[PDB]
């Protein structure tokens, strides 16, 4: 899905440090809200689970002697 | 006698079992 | 199906059909079983016993919990110790895993398996033995 | 009291997650989708992401003082009827 | 809505959902001893023995 | 429903980083209040439940030997 | 009631992000107080109970064997 | 009473978002204090109890077999 | 992967002190959000596990007499 | 008699075992 790629790019931008919080030029000025890293990670996880393009989670373990 | 009465605080107000013979109580649900 | 008429006594006075029961009141055609006094309680106690046994089995099944952000196979490989050559884990030996900051290992604890169920069962069994007429020790 | 004990003993655990119910039960409980029955064979250790959580319920004492109150009421009833307490109860 | 008592259940809850199992106080929290004292007083008043009355 | 699409778009904008808190241009200036991520997720979940177009929740599990 | 539609619209505006806190145009400037999501949800639910146009709440459940 | 209608209107304005905290126009500027929702609800409840125009509270319940 | 090098460089810049929060030049002004050290370290480690170019983690230890 | 009845609060409403001989109960699942 095209949401997953955008979310991954946003996570990479936030990690590297290229996420813009406020941009100003003379009179013009726009401010964007910021979100935590954990919420973005949860969003990406649930989005990739919905897509199902790979499988990264499995059932519980089992034991034997 | 509070046996036929409403009860302590009226708790036995709904407890009104029918008066019937043993046959009338037993036979309908025997099987 | 078919129904047959069987007279109680032969014309000579011989007993043809025998019916033995203890009447309670004046007019009673047929007798009542002894279980009516305690029928409901026995069924409800059986349901309670089965539910408690299933609950104990369920609570005893889940031994531990793994928390991590890696792939589930990698998480069990690095923490639980399974071999990927979900994934079975061998019971031989004692293990001390190494966890990163994001990783976690939690050993679950469960409630007491028999938390007062015995006393309640004793009370219900005394009630049932009183209803049936047999002694409590013999029944339970 | 009997109904309350059965109800409280019935709910063994609880699953909390943001995923679908089928996915949550498959990944945490261990059910197979091939709601969802779970086989009781063996012991299991699930893996949980930060959002996921597993809680094992703890219930109150099954017989928490009911027996003594029953004893008092049975003594009162036996006194009323005239039979001995041991014979009645 | 009726609920069937057969079996054991493990519900799945979203963040907003919750399930709480109520706990109750002891059914007989010392009522027996107070009843014992009052019955001793009553038996003393009436004249019959405590064991016979209670 | 037409709200659900708007809520989904708002969640995606908040996650990616395009939710605007303040807009200013010379004299004019408008500021919008901010809401939490969990509240928006709960709103979307209950809106999905009300619509009933899909089924994402099921009853409790069951065990057998 | 006409006090339910307004509350629903306010909740939707707050969720989507169109609720305005401050408005300014040169000298003129107005600021409005902000309220929490839980209080608005409680207000909406209680007003629904007052209206009685639908039934969303029922009594406790029961058990049988 | 005429206090109850004003209190109800103030509660509705606060819920919808039309309560004014600060108003300014060139040099002129006035600022008003803000109060919590729970205190306003308690005020409305006690005021409607005093009026007695309806009855919304009743005695404790009772049980029977 | 070409993300690992960028993340490593960002971590080194943050440690040394060359990570920039705001940049201003006369009217122009941009501000970037900041992230914690632990989140960046977790991101780097998890991306290393994804790549698999080396092996830095092993299974639990064992004991013998 | 509550043996054939619905129950205390209706808990025994679904408890309706069939009336059958010992052969009808035993033979189908003997093996």
């Amino acid at each position: 899905q095209e949401e997953l790629a955008a979310a991954r790019a946003a996570l990479h931008d936030l990690m590297t440090g290229k996420r813009v919080a406020t941009v100003q030029k003379d009179g013009r000025r726009v401010e964007f809200t910021a979100t935590s890293v954990s919420d973005l990670k949860k969003y990406i996880a649930e989005l990739e689970v919905q897509t199902g393009m790979t499988q990264r989670r499995r059932g519980p373990a089992g034991f034997y002697v | 006698y509070h046996g036929g009465g409403s009860g302590f605080g009226g708790q036995l107000r709904s407890w009104n079992p029918p008066s019937e013979s043993v046959d009338a109580a037993l036979l309908p649900n025997f099987t | 199906q078919k129904w047959t008429w069987i007279p109680r006594e032969l014309p000579g006075g011989r007993a043809s059909f025998i019916h033995v029961f203890e009447p309670v009141e004046d007019g009673q055609t047929r007798g009542a079983n002894v279980f009516y006094s305690v029928m409901e309680q026995m069924k409800m106690l059986d349901t309670l016993q089965n539910t408690q046994l299933q609950s104990a089995i369920v609570k005893a099944m889940y031994a531990a919990t793994i928390e991590s952000e890696l792939d589930t196979q990698s998480a069990m490989d690095f923490i639980l110790g399974a071999n990927s050559q979900a994934a079975p884990v061998r019971l031989g030996g004692a293990k001390v895993p190494h966890l990163m900051p994001g990783d976690s290992l939690n050993l679950q604890t469960a409630q007491d398996t028999d938390n007062g169920y015995s006393v309640f069962e004793q009370s219900l069994l005394r009630y049932i033995a009183a209803g049936l007429g047999v002694s409590y020790e013999q029944l339970s």
